[PDB]
RNA sequence: UUUAGAAGGAGAAGUCAUUUAAUAAGGCCACUGUUAAAAAGUGUACCGCCGGAUAGGCGG
C-alpha cells in the first residue's frame, strides 16, 4: 500500500463524445472519471487487487470533426445513419494524456503490462483506442511533457458580476479567453429504488441530468500545485460529483 | 511521419552484410544525407523517441548475436529534420565515417 | 603476476595518448630487446561505449620482483617528469588483466604481388570486400600509433585484453 | 554592472624560422603548405623556432572598466590599498615572472624538447640568458638572482608607482632539426576543406595569445582539495578545467559568494583567498551580478 | 522643437604606421586582423610588426556659434539666445571656452584606452603651420588646467575669433602620434554587433586602414567641467551631457539643481541673472549641440 | 462498468465582356561599445617474411 500515479502519454482518440449537453469541444470529465473506474474494474477482474483514485487530464492536440464556413464559426460533419434520420451528435480527434493517482500495493515496474492487455477493449468517451504512444511510473512533478492541464478554476465561476450563473457565466466569460465551459458530474432527482428497464436490474436507478462549471488550461512549466489538478470522485446525499479541492 | 533512405533495401555495393564496406560511396550517403529533409526542422520535443528495440533490431538485421565492439549505429538525418527507428533507417558506420559525418552534417545543420 | 603502478597528471590541455605511443614505448622498446622481452603493460579503464578509451593509468606486469627491481623508471625516465609520474611501489596483486597484440592492416598491393604469384582466383565481388571489412571492426578500436626502425614509417597497432593470465611476451610486451 | 579590464594586454606570438647558432638574426617568414589538412615542418636549413610577443602591464584600480555604485568603487579602492599596505602585489608579480620564465607558454613544443631559451627585456634593457628546463611544473620558484628586480617593476606597475610597462619576449626551442611545430588552428571558420587549418597573419605562422593568456594564467594554487590533484588550475571564473572535467570551484569558495563575503560582509579572509581574489582581478573580465531572469 | 547643430565638426579617424625617427617621412596602413576565440571568431585589430609608434590624423573644423543654430521655433528666442551672446562676449569674449577645449586638445583624452599605457603623446595642430609640439609634448594632469605658454594662448584667441562673429570658419588638423609599442594591441572603435553568426569583436575600419569613429573624440573633447556640485569632493570634471549623466562612474552628477532643463526654466523664457559658473556650463552645452525640445 | 453499445454521402455542370489613377513634397540635430575567453583528441594507419586458405602468427 503506497502512493503513486501512473501516465497515459499521447492517447490519440477518433470519434470521441464531444457534444455531451452544451459543450461542442471537450467532452464530459466523467466520461475520462469512468474510463478510470472501467480499468480499475478490468484489473479487479484479474488478481491483482489494485485500486485507482484520482484523475488529471494534459490537453495536447484537437480535431473538431468539420471545417470553417465563412468567417471562423464551425460545421461538423457525421455518419450516415441506417437501420435501427440524424438528431443531434458530434465527434471529436483527442490526442490527451492522463495522469491517474494510484494507490495499491505491488505497483513499481508492475501492472503496466496488465495495463496495456486490459487497454485493449477500451473506448474514450465512446472513441477508439488505436495507439497511446507509452505508459510511464516517474515519479516527479517535472515529469510532464509539453501540453496543457484543465483544471478546475471556481474564481470567476464563483466571483463574478452577475445575480446568477447564467447572468454571470458569459460576463465572466467575456473577459477571459482561456476559461472554457465543462461539465463536471451530474445530479438532478431521487427514488434510487430498483424500478425495471435498468441495464444492470440489480443496482440503484435514477433520472439524472448534468451539471457544469469553467476550467483553464496551464502548461506543465508553470504550475500549482498536484493537488490543484487530479480530479477526486466525491458523493452526497444525491449529489454526486466530481472536483478539485 | 519522418522520411526514410530510397536506396537501402539489400546489399547493393560497396557492401558484404550491412555495413557500409567499400570506399567511393560516402559521398552518395552524403547526398542521401542531403536531399531530404531540408528546411523542415522540428523542435526538441517534436522528435522521434529512441526505443528499447533496437537492440533487437541489431540481433535480427542480418544474424548479430549482439552489437559488435567493432561497430556502431547512425542514420541519415540524426535527430535533425525527420528520422524514425524503423526496420530500414539505420546504416551503421565505421569510426572515420561517422566523425566525418558529425561535422559534415552540421555544416549545414549549424 | 607482479605490478608496478605508474601515472600520467592530466590538467596540461593535451591528452597523453602521444606521450605514451612515442616516449614511452620506442624509448621501452630497446630494452625490451634487451631483456629478453619478460615485460608486459596494462590499464584498468576500459571504456568501450562508442570509441575506445584509455583513461590515464599504466600498469608494468613482470613476473618476479627482482625484473620490476632492476628496471628502475624512477631515474633513468627523468625526462619527462612534469607528465609522467613514477612509483617505488612494487609488491604482488591479484587484479591484473592481461593483454594481447592484434594486427590487421591492409593487403591490396602488400599481397597483390603473392595474389598474383602463389595463388590466383576471381577477387572482384566477394574476396576484395572482405579485405576492408576486415580493416573495419578492428578499426574501432583503443589503437596505438608507434613508429619503425628499418624503414621509416608510421602504422596501426590494436591491443585486446584476454583472459591468458600466464604466458610469455613480445617485443611490444604482448602476445 | 561590475566589469574590470586586464591589467596584461597579450599580443599575438609570430613563427620566424631561424638557423642554429645566428638566433638574434636571419628570420625568415614561416609559410603553411596546404596538403589534402593544413600543416607544416622546419625544412633541413632552418633548426630554431621563435615565437615573439608583447605584454602591456596597467594598474589594477586604473583599469576598472564598469560600475553602477560608488560604494562598490570605495570598497574595492580600500581593499585594494589594504593589500598594499599589507602584501605589495609582489607574490603575483613573482608568479607571473616565474610562469613566463619557464616558458610554460610553448605548450605542446615544450614535450619532445631540451633547447628551450626565452629572453624578456624591457623598453631599454635586457635579460640573460635563460634555461627553462631547469624549473619545475608545479612549484614557483621564489629564490633566485634576478626574479627580485624582474618582478619589482610589474609589481609597482601593478600598484600604481609606474604608469606603463612594456614586455618583449622572445623565445625559442633549438633542438630539434626539421622537425614540425604546428601553431593553434583558425577554429571552424569556413567548411569547404575539412583538414586542419593553422595560424596565418603578417604572411608567417604563430601562436594566439589567448593560449599564451592561458599559460601564464595557470598559477593558481589555493582551490579545494589540493592535497588530492596537486598541480596549478588557470584562475577563472569558477576555476573550471574542460580537461580532467571536474569544476575545482563550485562551492563557496567560488568567485561569486567570495567576493560577496569580501564586500557585502566585510569579513577578514586568510591570505591565499584574498590572493586568488586579485589575481581574479588582475585577469579581469565580465564581473557582474546575475540578473533576475 | 528646438535644435542645435555641432558648433564644431570633427573627422572619423584612421591609423597609421610610423617610427620614432620617419614620424613625418615614412607612413603605412594598419589593416584589421581578425582571430580565432575559444565557437567564435573576434576580428582584434593589432599594431603592426616592425613600428615603433602609431599615427592618427583627423581634422576639426569651426564655425561661429550663431550661424550654427538650426532649427527653432520663435524669433524671440533667437533674439535671447544672442543677447546672451553678445553679453558673454562682452564680458569674458567666447575664449575661456576656447581655453578649456585646446587644453582637452592638450592633454589628448580622446584616444580613451590608448592612452592607457601610452610612452608620450604629440598632438600637432596647423592653424597655418606648425606652432609648436608643446601640445601634449610637456605631461598633462586632470586636475588643473595649463595656463600661460603661447600656443595655448594664440589658438584659443583665432578659435573664440572662429567662436563669437569675427570669422566664418577655420578648419585645422589634429594629427596625433601615441607611441603605444612595437606591435602591440590597439584599441579602435568597436563597430555595434547585430548578426550571431560571427557575433565576436566587429571593429572599425578605415578606408584601407583602421579607424577611429568621431563620437569617439567628439565626445571625449567635452571633458570640461569645473562648475558642477560636489566638485570640491569629487576633484575631477566630467564630460558635458544634457543632464550631465556620466555612464563612467554611474551617479548623475548635475541633475540636482544645475541641469540644462533648470537653466531653460530659469532663462530665456523668464529673465534671471546666474553667475560665470552657471553660465559656462549653459554656453558649453552650445558647442556640443543636440536637440533641446520640450 | 465512460450521454456505453450502431451507421454507405453520392452522381452532373461554360463564369464572361470591355476599362488612362495622377498632379505636389526639406527627416532632422546630438549622443565613448566595452570588459573576457583552450581547437585538438595520436590527423594518420609500412614492409621482410613463415604460411600457398586473402586462415592465422615473429621481427624491423
Amino acid at each position: 500500500m503506497m502512493k503513486g500515479y501512473i501516465l497515459l502519454e499521447k492517447v490519440n482518440i477518433e470519434n470521441a463524445n464531444a457534444f455531451n449537453n452544451i459543450i461542442v469541444g471537450i467532452p464530459a470529465i466523467t466520461s475520462f472519471l469512468g474510463f478510470a473506474r472501467a480499468l480499475e474494474r478490468k484489473l479487479n477482474a484479474k488478481e491483482i487487487a489494485i485500486r485507482i483514485n484520482g484523475v488529471g487530464l494534459e490537453f495536447h492536440e484537437y480535431e473538431l470533426k468539420g471545417y470553417k464556413n465563412k468567417r471562423g464559426q464551425y460545421v461538423t460533419s457525421c455518419p450516415l445513419p441506417g437501420s435501427i434520420h440524424i438528431m443531434n451528435q458530434a465527434y471529436i480527434d483527442l490526442n490527451m494524456s492522463f495522469l491517474l493517482e494510484v494507490e495499491g500495493p505491488h505497483v513499481d515496474m508492475s501492472t503496466c503490462k496488465s495495463i496495456k492487455s486490459t487497454m485493449e477493449t477500451l473506448r474514450i468517451a465512446g472513441g477508439i483506442i488505436r495507439n497511446y504512444k507509452k505508459i510511464r511510473l516517474i515519479d516527479t512533478l517535472a515529469d510532464i511533457p509539453y501540453g496543457y492541464f484543465l483544471t478546475l478554476r471556481q474564481d470567476n465561476l464563483n466571483d463574478a458580476a452577475g445575480d446568477d450563473m447564467l447572468d454571470k457565466m458569459i460576463h465572466a466569460l467575456q473577459q477571459e479567453d482561456t476559461l472554457v465551459p465543462i461539465a463536471v458530474g451530474f445530479k438532478a432527482l431521487s427514488e434510487v429504488g430498483h424500478v425495471e428497464g435498468q441495464r444492470d436490474p440489480e443496482k440503484d436507478h435514477c433520472f439524472v441530468e448534468s451539471i457544469f462549471s469553467l476550467g483553464g488550461f496551464e502548461c506543465s512549466k508553470i504550475l500549482e500545485d498536484i493537488n490543484s489538478c487530479l480530479w477526486r470522485y466525491k458523493t452526497e446525499e444525491g449529489l454526486y460529483l466530481c472536483t478539485i479541492i | 511521419e519522418y522520411l526514410l533512405p530510397d536506396i537501402n533495401i539489400d546489399e547493393l555495393e560497396g557492401v558484404d552484410n550491412g555495413c557500409l564496406i567499400d570506399e567511393a560511396l560516402l559521398p552518395l550517403i552524403i547526398d542521401e544525407g542531403k536531399r531530404k529533409g531540408e528546411g523542415n526542422y522540428r523542435p526538441r520535443h517534436l522528435r522521434d523517441e529512441r526505443k528499447e528495440e533496437t537492440v533487437q533490431a541489431f540481433l535480427d538485421k542480418y544474424g548479430y548475436c549482439n552489437i559488435p565492439v567493432g561497430y556502431e549505429v547512425h542514420h541519415i538525418v540524426p535527430l535533425s529534420q525527420g528520422g524514425a527507428d524503423s526496420i530500414k533507417n539505420m546504416i551503421m558506420l565505421s569510426i572515420e565515417h561517422h566523425e566525418r559525418v558529425t561535422e559534415a552534417h552540421a555544416s549545414y545543420f549549424k | 603476476m607482479f605490478s608496478q603502478i605508474l601515472i600520467i597528471k592530466p590538467g596540461t590541455g593535451i591528452s597523453p595518448n602521444i606521450i605514451i605511443s612515442e616516449d614511452i614505448f620506442p624509448v621501452l622498446h630497446s630494452l625490451f630487446v634487451e631483456h629478453d622481452k619478460k615485460f608486459g603493460i596494462t590499464f584498468p579503464a576500459y571504456s568501450f561505449d562508442k570509441k575506445g578509451h584509455l583513461g590515464n593509468i599504466i600498469e608494468v606486469l613482470s613476473e618476479d620482483k627482482e625484473a620490476l627491481a632492476s628496471l628502475c623508471l624512477e631515474e633513468h625516465l627523468a625526462e619527462v617528469t612534469d607528465y609522467v609520474k613514477v612509483k617505488k611501489e612494487i609488491t604482488f596483486t591479484d587484479d591484473y588483466v592481461l593483454f594481447k597484440r592484434i594486427r590487421e592492416e591492409n593487403q591490396y598491393e602488400t599481397t597483390a604481388r603473392r595474389m598474383r604469384k602463389r595463388g590466383h582466383t576471381e577477387l572482384g565481388r566477394p574476396l576484395e570486400m572482405h579485405i576492408k571489412k576486415k580493416n573495419q571492426q578492428i578499426f574501432c578500436h583503443a589503437y596505438i600509433k608507434v613508429k619503425s626502425a628499418s624503414t621509416g614509417q608510421s602504422y596501426n597497432i590494436f591491443l585486446a585484453p584476454t583472459d591468458i593470465k600466464h604466458g610469455s611476451f613480445s617485443a611490444y610486451g604482448l602476445l | 554592472n561590475l566589469s574590470f579590464a586586464r591589467c596584461l594586454n597579450t599580443t599575438e606570438a609570430k613563427f620566424w624560422q631561424t638557423d642554429f647558432l645566428k638566433r638574434h638574426t636571419f628570420k625568415l617568414p614561416l609559410l603553411i603548405t596546404d596538403k589534402a589538412s593544413q600543416s607544416c615542418t622546419l625544412s633541413t636549413e632552418c633548426d630554431t623556432l621563435r615565437i615573439d610577443f608583447g605584454i602591456k602591464v596597467l594598474p589594477v584600480k586604473e583599469s576598472m572598466y564598469s560600475c553602477s555604485d560608488y560604494n562598490y568603487r570605495t570598497a574595492i579602492y580600500q581593499k585594494i590599498d589594504e593589500y598594499i599596505a599589507e602584501d605589495g602585489f609582489l607574490t603575483l608579480a613573482k608568479r607571473y615572472v616565474n610562469n613566463i620564465a619557464n616558458a610554460r607558454f610553448l605548450w605542446r613544443n615544450r614535450k619532445g624538447a631540451e633547447i628551450i631559451e626565452t629572453i624578456v627585456t624591457i623598453e631599454d634593457k635586457e635579460y640573460p640568458s635563460f634555461n627553462s628546463k631547469s624549473f619545475n611544473l608545479d612549484t614557483f620558484v621564489e629564490d633566485n638572482a634576478t626574479i627580485n628586480e624582474i618582478a619589482q617593476q610589474i609589481a609597482d606597475t601593478f600598484a600604481g608607482k609606474r604608469e606603463y610597462l612594456n614586455i618583449y619576449v622572445t623565445c625559442f626551442v633549438k633542438i630539434g632539426c626539421a622537425m614540425e611545430v604546428y601553431p593553434s588552428q583558425e577554429m571552424t571558420f569556413d567548411d569547404d576543406d575539412k583538414g586542419k587549418k593553422l595560424f596565418k597573419f603578417e604572411g608567417s605562422a604563430g601562436m594566439h595569445s589567448q593560449k599564451i593568456n592561458n599559460a601564464l594564467r595557470t598559477i593558481d594554487t589555493w582551490y579545494p582539495d589540493y592535497t588530492t590533484y596537486e598541480f596549478p588550475i588557470p584562475v577563472e571564473n569558477y576555476g573550471a578545467a574542460r580537461s580532467i572535467g571536474i569544476p575545482f570551484r563550485p562551492d563557496t569558495k567560488s568567485f561569486y559568494k567570495l567576493i560577496d563575503r569580501m564586500i557585502l560582509k566585510n569579513e577578514d579572509l586568510p591570505i591565499e583567498d584574498k590572493h586568488y581574489v586579485m589575481a581574479i582581478l588582475i585577469r579581469g573580465g565580465m564581473f557582474s551580478k546575475k540578473q533576475e531572469k
